[PDB]
RNA sequence: GCCUAAAAUAGCUUAAUGCGUUGGAGUAAGGGUUAAAUCUGUAAAAACCUUGCAGAAAGCCUUAAAGUAAAAGCAGCUAUUCAUGCCCAUAAAACAGUCUAUAAACGAGAGCUGCGGUAGCAAAACGGAUUAGAUACCCGUGUAGUCCCAGCCGUAAAUUAUUUAUUAAAUUAAAGCGCCUAGCGAUAUU
């Protein structure tokens, strides 16, 4: 039952994807305790909710365990995403584009 | 009995739609005139919102 | 209709340009098809010697494609 | 059935088929 | 049913516009039915150029009009439209009978009274 | 990458009226793409492509590029400019 | 602007529905009599009515339209399925098979004589006999025999032979 | 497409075999791998050249394919995609969003819903009902712009104000 | 409520092609073969830009058919009539089966009668070649036919035998039928 939100936990966090995983072995990597989590605390939510006279369909196809899991669970990846390697920052794109832009008007100013 | 409330609830909604409706000559008359005269932007520019019914 | 420009006078590489239009677009298909007539029965034999020939191909080339991967041939 | 099946009765439908049109434009059918 | 026309007219004054419009708007009240949108477009460019036997027209005025009606109405419609010689071009297409279908509505019923339920 | 629209917005704006719209699903020539490439369901090619026909038959789209007609982009592009500058002023 | 009521209940109403929805609303209304509680729609006297009802609605339809050979041919699978439905209740449950006839107006002809019999059941000796049933039997016998026609020429003699209450 | 961590028990000429801990033993050229992928070393020994892997290092693969023609699993090195500078680019943005600090942007056209403003790669929509006309006018110029709301990060959908 | 390569009915769109087609411009070929010729032109063709008229067919989507339409078969667009298929919500205390001796209906292409139409293709036919001969294959013209409506004809290498249980199939055991008994040989008779 808990091999479904893996789906959802690598298109949010593609990052988990690096960390390197031993396949034989009995300890649990970040990726599995977020699933564990999400199935134990799915249940709990659903028992733990005020009865009502009639069902909807609306309340069935909704998830907050999720959302407050990602809550917890977002320092920790943020030590993982460091490990791996570094990216160009928002500054320096926006330089490489304004030297391409003059590089352009130059071009256009000796035709 | 919750589709007999279904019911009544369709028909509260169609009142309200009811306002803007022409049945008589002289309403027709008013509303081609005031779409002529105020033209709106076709497909080529912008998305046109397609009627899903009453 | 297909309009390629031609810049610096490369007229070589505006002629490539044409040929790989009528390729995607489907143009070399038509005339094939207009050349002569065949029955449906025929035209269904005919259909299916081309799809032979296709997947015969691709075979070819996923047998090339896996001793690429795992002994990293340099071809 | 088989492709010799096939051919051996070709040749005797021939037959009777010329026959016919010979005799469809006769006073007395020849039989 | 629900019925949507799309007409495409040639670039001709409001008036004559007008004409033809109303034409087919009473010959749906004159059925039994009523009329729910009238909207006007403009002259527009075309893809292509509609061509009869010695005219050439490369821009059209298109309007459209919504109307609830028997199911005999097409017919009619579609007369006015052939005779009428200021129309180029026209379409008419059925629409959907309801926005809401059954299952949303008593979604909405058993919501309320969920809320009345817990107040 | 390329802009992709949610089947959502397909089933809400697949109309023969909105040419632009439908653009999307056409080949730079102005060919119908096939389902594996336009990633949508079979319910949705159908509708697709039974509003690109429709829009022909209307004049509204043309079966393929034309060369007489090539003045068109630049049209759009006017009638786009002043709409947007009326409803800004509005 | 004012609302108009009137306006919706006709857009509710039957008025702008397709002439098969306005046909069927009026089939359900005439089983009112004969349905066992008000939610009744799949007793046997519910079902062999509704069938009775189609077919009586379907005659005019295919008067003029002769070439839909697709829809006579499923009215002819329904009016061999309603006779043997009418066969095991005769045989079974009388009581209700008479109400049927009586409410349709049909005639006793359902019963089952078999290989050895020359007339239909239930036949007194004051009630007078016919050769229906020997025409069934002994189909070969050239007397009985007709020349090859269209689907609609065959069918619509059978279809009022059995339903009194078509002109 | 799976990282794991598969350990290195053969070293010969021509190739290297590793031991993903699944099935049978996997094969990987013999100066395919660097001292870069290892994260355990069988002993503290330094060593020498960059194509220096001894055996017993635990070192970190991708795994390309489970089931394959030979019929071992397929290992190969970790590659880089630039998903993860626009998802590093995104989380900027996100950020700035809840700060509320304010975005440099560059016109570049005309839209149906408005005009396209390119922020390091990402193409936000600017509608015209909160243009000025002025800032609409200046294309290619960087000018600031407000973020308002943004999308999920597949939908990559972004509105300026 | 929606959907449909289902059937019947009625409106609408044109890419290409043809010509005892309009006007402009221009001058020797166009067409075809293993190689040639018949044929079409120089008294103004083909090619190019424009005008008019006409019939048939439905590029991309498009793929099996996964619809299975009962089989024969089925996708240009829109609507009507009608029959299916999908979701959501209901219904039956007694009724509904398999198979077919006999009987009936539907039924490709070709063909026949009448009415309308005839662009493209093409039996027959008439010429030019090939060849010992070519009465065939190849090239040029080209009538029935192919198309619409109303009738006739009922024939195909016109799909895997039907049903119950098991089964991915299969296999195993039963229910009701049709057909075969070496080949060869009829326009027998009725
Ligand atoms: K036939
Ligand atoms: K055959
Ligand atoms: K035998
Ligand atoms: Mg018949």
């Amino acid at each position: 039952p808990e091999q479904a939100v893996y789906k959802k936990l690598y298109r949010d966090f593609p990052e988990l994807r690096k960390d390197a995983v031993d396949l034989s072995s009995l300890e649990a990597p970040l990726a599995k305790q977020f699933a564990l989590k999400h199935l134990v605390l799915s249940a709990e939510i659903a028992a733990n909710s005020p009865r009502t006279r009639h069902i909807l369909r609306r309340d069935l196809e909704a998830d907050p365990a999720y959302e407050r899991l990602k809550e917890e669970f977002m320092p920790r990846i943020a030590e993982l995403r460091k490990q791996q390697e570094q990216t160009a920052s928002l500054q320096q794109l926006q330089a490489d584009e304004e030297e391409h832009l003059k590089l352009a008007l130059t071009y256009v100013a000796a035709q | 009995r919750l589709i007999k409330k279904a019911e009544n609830l369709r028909y509260a909604m169609l009142l309200e739609e009811s306002r803007n409706w022409i049945d008589s000559e002289e309403e027709l008359e008013k509303r081609i005139n005031q779409s002529l005269e105020n033209p709106e932007a076709f497909g080529f520019i912008v998305d046109l919102p397609i009627a899903k019914g009453l | 209709a297909f309009v390629a420009e031609v810049r610096d006078g490369n007229v070589d590489a505006a002629l490539a340009q044409v040929k790989k239009y009528r390729k995607t677009e489907g143009v070399n298909d038509s005339v094939r098809k207009k050349e002569y007539f065949l029955r449906p029965s025929l035209q269904k034999f005919r259909d299916s010697e081309l799809t032979y020939a296709k997947n015969m191909g691709k075979l070819i080339h996923e047998r090339v494609n896996w001793v690429v991967k795992r002994k990293k041939i340099k071809l | 059935i088989t492709t010799m099946q096939w051919r051996k009765l070709k040749i005797k439908k021939h037959k009777l088929r010329k026959r016919r049109k010979a005799n469809r434009m006769r006073v007395v059918k020849v039989r | 049913p629900l019925y949507e026309l799309l007409c495409l007219a040639k670039p001709l004054g409001k008036a004559e516009i007008a004409g033809a419009m109303k034409i087919v708007g009473q010959t749906v009240l004159k059925r039994g039915g009523f009329i729910t949108e009238v909207q006007s477009y403009g002259e527009q460019q075309l893809a292509y150029d509609i061509r009869r036997p010695f005219e050439i027209y490369p821009s059209a005025h298109i309007f459209k009009m919504e109307f609830a009606a028997p199911t005999d109405i097409v017919r009619l419609v579609t007369h006015e439209m052939r005779v009428n010689e200021n129309v180029l071009r026209w379409v008419v297409v059925r629409r959907p009978r309801f926005k809401h279908t059954l299952q949303e509505l008593l979604e909405e019923v058993k919501a309320q009274e969920n809320d009345d339920f817990k107040a | 990458f390329r802009p992709r629209s949610t089947h959502q917005e397909v089933t809400e704006m697949a109309d023969f009226k909105n040419v632009s719209f439908l653009t999307q699903f056409l080949s730079p020539a102005g060919r119908i793409q096939p389902r594996r490439v336009t990633k949508l369901t079979e319910p949705l090619q159908r509708r697709i492509a039974k509003s690109v026909k429709l829009a022909r038959n209307m004049a509204l789209m043309a079966g393929e590029a034309r060369l007489d007609k090539l003045h068109l982009t630049r049209v759009r592009q006017e009638e786009l400019h002043r709409y947007q500058l009326k409803k800004s002023v509005q | 602007q004012n609302a108009k009521a009137h306006l919706v209940e006709k857009f509710l109403g039957p008025e702008f529905r397709p002439r098969i929805k306005q046909l069927k609303a009026k089939r359900l209304e005439a089983v009112n009599d004969i349905k066992r509680h008000e939610a009744d729609v799949s007793s046997p006297e519910v079902r062999v009515s509704l069938m009775t009802y189609r077919i009586r609605d379907s005659i005019p339809l295919f008067d003029e339209c002769k070439k839909e050979l697709t829809g006579m041919r499923k009215l002819e699978i329904m009016f061999n399925k309603r006779r043997r439905i009418l066969r095991g209740l005769r045989k079974h449950n009388f009581p209700i098979y008479s109400m049927i006839i009586n409410k349709l107006g049909m005639r006793d002809i359902y019963s089952d004589p078999g290989x050895x019999x020359x007339x239909x059941x239930x036949x007194x000796x004051x009630x007078x006999x016919x050769x229906x049933x020997x025409x069934x039997x002994x189909x070969x016998x050239x007397x009985x025999x007709x020349x090859x026609x269209x689907x609609x020429x065959x069918x619509x003699x059978x279809x009022x032979x059995x339903x009194x209450x078509x002109x | 497409g799976q990282q794991i961590q598969a350990k290195v028990i053969q070293k010969t000429d021509e190739v290297m075999l590793l031991d993903p801990g699944f099935y049978n033993l996997s094969e990987v050229p013999v100066n395919y791998l660097t001292t870069a992928h290892i994260v355990r070393k069988v002993d503290d020994s330094p060593r020498e050249n960059l194509y220096d892997v001894r055996p017993g290092d635990v070192v970190k693969v991708l795994v390309d394919d489970v089931y394959t023609p030979y019929g071992d699993m397929q290992l190969d090195v970790p590659q880089q995609d630039p998903r993860l500078i626009l998802n590093q680019v995104w989380d900027e943005l996100h950020l700035k969003m809840k700060k509320k600090e304010l975005v440099r942007g560059r016109i570049l056209n005309e839209c149906k819903s408005g005009y396209a403003v390119g922020v390091a790669g990402f193409v936000a929509l600017l509608p015209y009902a909160n243009t000025s006309r002025e800032v609409a006018n200046r294309v290619g110029e960087a000018q600031s712009f407000q973020i308002k709301s943004m999308s999920e990060p597949h939908r990559r959908r972004i509105v300026l104000q």
